[PDB]
């Protein structure tokens, strides 16, 4: 329920306050977005509220709203306000058109290729040095790469069951005889699609 | 005295009542120890040790033999009688383990922990181990109540009674010789800063559109610095008071015997000037606690309530007016100070007028 | 009172390794100085070297250039001296036997700066 | 000039707390001290016991020893319109008194003991 490196009490509830403030919190990182796109994702809070969260949905709120809210807080708040970050994060991952990841925000449990790495490596500079095995030292990888490979590993580790909003579900291709999942190929491309587009709105 | 066969019944939590009667440490210390390791008639009847032992009766007491050699108590046998079941049910309960601190390159370990023996472990062998444990739990609980409660420091006079207390600050003293109340406390820019945190981000939130993140980097960047904006929210957090003249607080003396040691004022008027740090006090409020400017360090808590501020009113400033020696005399403390009196010694005992035989004349 | 005005000289020390690295202060988005230079002025504010932990999975949040430029107050270790100060003294000791770099590329050119010049100077100081 | 000019300062809202709030190592992460400074020795509370009433002055060391009112009186300093002057902080209904931490200590260290410190008339 806590972790080593010691946190004041008092900061703690101030985390927990401020998230609860969703429209806000979304306005912050990109002020062109509806009301109404975000109403549609936080009206399915009363639903998840039930259900356990997975660090699949905690690695992708906290890597988009960095600009409003920090990363490391979210090991220290309750379940109230991590079901209003993850509709704001759904809300968020639906204006900019990363239907096809978004989906998996609000759910209950049932390297870097060619295209991308040059800008990959472009927007994050600073990179893991590797060891190297007689001589000839080779490049080093991006940490970047290491993070959206966990997120792939975490995403496709079992089935999963939508609890959200059916415009979204609308939205994006996919089709259902029960309320089950399904993961396409091309996941690990809009993922790294998204992380450059979060190198494009911070550096 | 508790039930201690009630309180193993009615646990509903892991019930792990066998600790030392499953364990054998055969390869379990690892595991035993670190992870969960980390009504005692041997306190009462402990008048029998002085060079022999009455207590070589081991097991299978049966206690009702009334031959009772002591001459300090003679209502023993009526507490006894009272309350018959002492030590007789057979779950005894283990210490938590907040109880036992363990890090460094040495492990460290305090002496009066001497209870991991019975952790450690023919029937008359068995029966003898039984009250070897019972009287090491003796041994350790006693030591335990004079070594970590009955010394000063402790749990008792130093936790129980209260210590490091939230909301407070710490701070040399100046005085305030100006035209001002007898109650006005004036905080600097460094203490009041950070003694009013959530005070400030609430009137950004509220005020501004920024998140709590940005409020705190803006509270711990103008610490050191000073702007009108932090000052005009401390204006503004002054002026929000409506019955009260500002923030209720209480101030302290380290040396507290008498009434004006402690004291209750208000917050008025936070300073502009980032090197000065000292809390300006009142002069008439000198003269109560034995307070000088001679480099002391005095101490200072923040009420947060209206409820507490109407409680703290007990003491207060006028409270140490009247003397608590003679029955009508107003006591010493209410007398001004040296360079106060000089001026109207000056003024009013002076050659003014002619005296009365030349005035009418 | 300005012809009475002592001097007080301050050292503050920091350590960054496999635990823990730096932050991208006193600097726009195409340079790196963790701490100010000799002969430079400390922030209106007293933050120097302030200290990031070390993370992997937050890379795309927290190893960004824009995250690297702010401070954040909690989830930190920072260094808070003087404001109004000049500084006077650097001292950099680094153990280079380690076979895995902790600190990432980009981060190390103002403290081998002064490193090198520390070695060579030990370094003729031994020739002698 | 001499020495001990007033750079020895503290102000804390806010301290971290023992895994019981004391804190002793390398403390220059922020501008000034953040420790909590103990204000309330044994003559202390023993003259807040005399001249403030018994009931008010046990709240002040609830307000530090429990951990949920220490929550509570930032949650009711964030949420209020107006920062001063709240009239209940942490309200007695909800987190009721006997939460203490050496309290409870001192109680379990005691019940392991066999006996227990109660009255009845």
């Amino acid at each position: 329920h806590k972790t080593k490196q010691r946190v004041t009490p008092g900061d703690i509830v101030a985390y927990n306050l401020d998230a609860l403030d969703v429209v806000k919190l979304v306005h912050k990182i990109d002020d062109t977005v509806p009301v109404e796109l975000i109403q549609e994702c936080l009206d399915c809070v009363a639903v998840t509220a039930t259900k356990d969260i997975y660090p699949h949905q905690i690695l992708l709120a906290q890597w988009v709203m960095h600009k409003a809210f920090p990363a490391r807080a979210f090991s220290h708040i309750n379940k109230n306000a991590v079901n209003h970050l993850l509709a704001a994060a759904q809300s968020l991952m639906w204006h900019w058109g990363f239907q096809q990841v978004a989906v998996f925000m609000q759910v209950e449990l049932y390297r870097i290729q060619i295209k991308y790495k040059d800008v990959m490596d472009e927007l994050y500079p600073h990179q893991r040095q590797q060891r190297a095995i007689n001589g000839v030292p080779v490049a080093p990888v991006n940490i970047a790469g290491i993070a959206v490979q966990s997120a792939h590993a975490s995403i496709r580790s079992s089935n999963w069951i939508y609890h959200g909003p059916d415009r979204l579900f609308k939205e994006a291709e996919q089709v259902t005889q029960n309320k089950v999942l399904v993961v396409p190929a091309t996941i690990k491309s809009v993922i790294t699609e998204l992380v450059i587009h979060l190198g494009k709105l911070n550096q | 005295v508790v039930d201690h066969n009630e309180v193993h019944d009615q646990f509903t939590g892991k019930r792990i009542y066998a600790n030392d009667y499953n364990t054998s440490n055969s390869d379990e210390k690892e595991e035993f120890d670190r992870h969960f390791y980390s009504r005692l008639l041997h306190r009462g009847f402990e008048r029998g040790l002085n060079h022999f032992i009455d207590n070589f009766n081991e097991i299978f007491q049966f206690l009702l033999d009334a031959n009772i050699i002591s001459n300090n108590k003679s209502e023993f046998a009526q507490f006894v009688a009272q309350n018959k079941d002492k030590l007789f049910p057979k779950y005894l309960p283990v210490p938590s383990k907040l109880c036992f601190v363990a890090t460094t390159s040495g492990t460290y370990l305090d002496k009066p922990i001497e209870a991991a023996i019975d952790a450690t472990l023919s029937p008359i062998k068995a029966q003898n181990r039984t009250m070897r444990g019972l009287r090491l739990y003796g041994q350790f609980y006693e030591i335990y109540a004079k070594s970590r409660i009955a010394q000063k420091p402790g749990l008792a006079r130093r936790h129980m009674f209260g210590a490091r207390l939230n909301a407070t600050a710490r701070a040399v003293i100046t005085s305030i010789s100006d035209p001002h109340d007898y109650d006005e406390l004036h905080i600097p820019w460094g203490v009041g800063c950070q003694l009013l945190k959530y005070h400030l981000t609430n009137k950004l939130k509220a005020k501004f559109n920024m998140t709590t993140r940005e409020a705190f980097s803006f509270v711990y960047e103008n610490v050191l610095q000073y702007n009108q904006i932090i000052a005009d929210l401390f204006k503004e957090l002054i002026a929000e008071a409506a019955p009260y003249k500002g923030m209720g607080c209480t101030f302290h003396r380290n040396p507290t015997l008498q009434r004006g040691s402690t004291q209750q004022f208000f917050i008025t008027k936070v300073k502009d000037d980032i090197n000065d740090n000292s809390i300006s006090m009142s002069v008439l409020c000198l003269k109560a606690p034995n307070a000088d400017f001679d480099g002391d360090q005095l101490n200072l808590t923040l009420m947060p309530d209206v409820y507490l501020t109407k409680a703290t009113e007990r003491i207060a400033p006028h409270t140490w007016v009247l003397s608590i020696d003679e029955p009508h005399e107003i006591s010493g403390n209410l007398e001004l100070q040296g360079p106060v009196v000089e001026t109207i010694i000056n003024w009013a005992h002076e050659k003014y007028l002619p005296p009365l035989e030349e005035w009418l004349k | 009172l300005k012809r009475m005005m002592p001097t007080s000289y301050s050292t503050a020390v920091a350590n960054a390794g496999r635990k823990a690295f730096f932050l991208n202060m006193y600097g726009d988005d195409k340079i790196y100085k963790p701490f100010p230079d000799i002969g430079d002025v400390i922030r209106p504010d007293g933050v120097i070297f302030a200290i990031r932990d070390h993370d992997d999975d937050l890379a795309p949040a927290e190893m960004t250039p824009r995250a690297l430029r702010t401070l954040d107050r909690t989830f930190d270790r920072a260094v808070i001296g003087t404001p109004g100060a000049k500084v006077i003294d650097i001292d950099i000791w680094r153990d280079e036997r380690v076979n895995p770099s902790p600190t990432p590329t980009g981060m190390d050119a103002q403290l081998v700066k002064y490193h090198t010049h520390l070695s060579s100077y030990y370094r003729e100081l031994l020739k002698i | 000039l001499l020495e001990k000019i007033g750079e020895d300062w503290s102000a804390a809202a806010s301290v971290k707390t023992q895994p019981s709030k004391l804190n002793n190592a390398d403390r220059a992460s922020t501008p000034g001290r953040e420790t909590a400074i103990r204000s309330f020795g044994e003559s202390e509370t023993r003259s807040y016991n005399c001249t403030v009433g018994p009931g008010p002055t046990a709240e002040i060391l609830d307000q530090t020893n429990n951990p949920l009112a220490h929550a509570a009186v930032i949650e009711s300093w964030l949420t209020a319109e107006k920062p001063s002057s709240v009239p209940v902080a942490v309200d007695r209904e909800k987190i009721p008194f006997g939460g203490s931490r050496p309290v409870a200590m001192f109680d379990h260290l005691l019940e392991c003991s066999g006996i227990a410190l109660e009255y009845a008339p």
